[PDB]
């Protein structure tokens, strides 16, 4: 015989706490990682956009050095 | 009555009970599988909304409801007797 | 936006170091090593047949040449400077 429903209050209540701050705490841990994942594929990304300028660059210039060589 | 449930709220936490049920409750969803649905859900809300636009507040918005929806039953069922043996010996 | 700040940053920080330099010979060793000088004014040399040097210009030389020179860069020798940049990215924060 349960006289008042205080009881279920609280665990309702308690239950929501717990749950909430759970699903918070998940969910802004996913985003870190993400986020860091992300932060490695772009810096990798960006090493071989660098890479790819600078070798067209130096290359740039060895084409003219080289036909320079040539003549005569 | 809220003073009541102040009073209750009080005991619970100085006893150290509330810390202790909030653990074996973080505890139990671990092991059913209940926080690996929530990283699930996570995962596919941000390749659905994108890390560029993304924010904490977006996900717990956009995953909440289901998670509040797939505690079990069961955990809730043993959490309420747990809260009514903690009235009975301590009132 | 943040990718071209990134790529702006690494830049400026091989030039700080002096890194772009020594990438700049890395690049011109392994040019060497794989012939692609020589394979370069071998083309040259085909071309300048063609034209005639009289006809032929620098720039209209430049012209049909660099296609050819941008092929004659073997993937290894780019993998390897890509190498080089992600490990001094990793030693310089």
């Amino acid at each position: 015989l349960v006289l008042s429903e205080l009881s279920q209050g609280l665990a309702v209540e308690l239950m929501e706490r717990v749950m909430m701050e759970f699903v918070r705490e998940t969910c802004s841990q996913e985003l870190k990682n993400a986020v860091e994942t992300d932060q490695r594929v772009r810096v990798a990304r960006c090493c071989e956009d660098v890479c790819a300028h600078l070798v067209d660059l130096f290359l740039v210039e060895e084409i003219f050095q080289t036909a320079k060589e040539t003549l005569q | 009555d809220a003073q009541m449930r102040a009073a209750i709220n009080q005991k619970l936490i100085e006893t150290g009970e509330r810390e202790r049920l909030k653990e074996l409750l973080r505890a139990k969803l671990i092991e059913c599988g209940w926080k690996d649905q929530l990283k699930a859900h996570c995962k596919e809300v941000i390749k659905e909304k994108g890390l560029e636009h993304v924010t904490v507040d977006d996900l717990v918005a956009e995953i909440t409801p289901k998670g509040r929806a797939l505690v079990p039953d069961s955990v809730k069922k043993e959490l309420l007797q747990r809260i009514r043996t903690f009235l009975a010996q301590h009132a």
